[PDB]
């Protein structure tokens, strides 16, 4: 991917509001293994079949 | 087709000592008015339900 060029003002005086915490998806997957796997496999299979 | 084969279960039921078996025949007329409205949309939704298996769409 081509790197983005930032204006010099954004480098010296730039700030960003972002929440850097990462939330684990384990509670959904562990409790619901069949449902989560079926949803993700079907969507993933949908894209690959269109190659 | 062959009338005897297609109507074979009924032909066997109507000539049988067993009386538990019953034959029920239904003919529906002027159901296009019933076909109007809700159940047409139900057919449309049943057809739409298959779009979840195909990726590209608008």
């Amino acid at each position: 991917y081509r790197p983005r060029r930032f204006k010099e003002i954004e480098h010296t005086h730039g700030y960003v509001y972002r929440e850097l915490n990462q939330g684990s998806l384990l509670p959904l997957v562990d409790a619901n293994l069949k449902e989560s796997s079926s949803y993700y496999f079907k969507k993933l299979m949908s894209s690959i079949s269109n190659v | 087709a062959l009338p005897h084969d297609v109507m074979a279960p009924q032909l066997a039921v109507t000539s049988s000592d067993d009386v538990s078996k019953i034959c029920v025949a239904k003919d529906f007329g002027q159901f296009d008015t019933s076909q109007w409205g809700q159940i047409s949309k139900a057919h449309a939704d049943g057809v739409r339900s298959m779009k979840a298996h195909y990726s590209m769409g608008h």
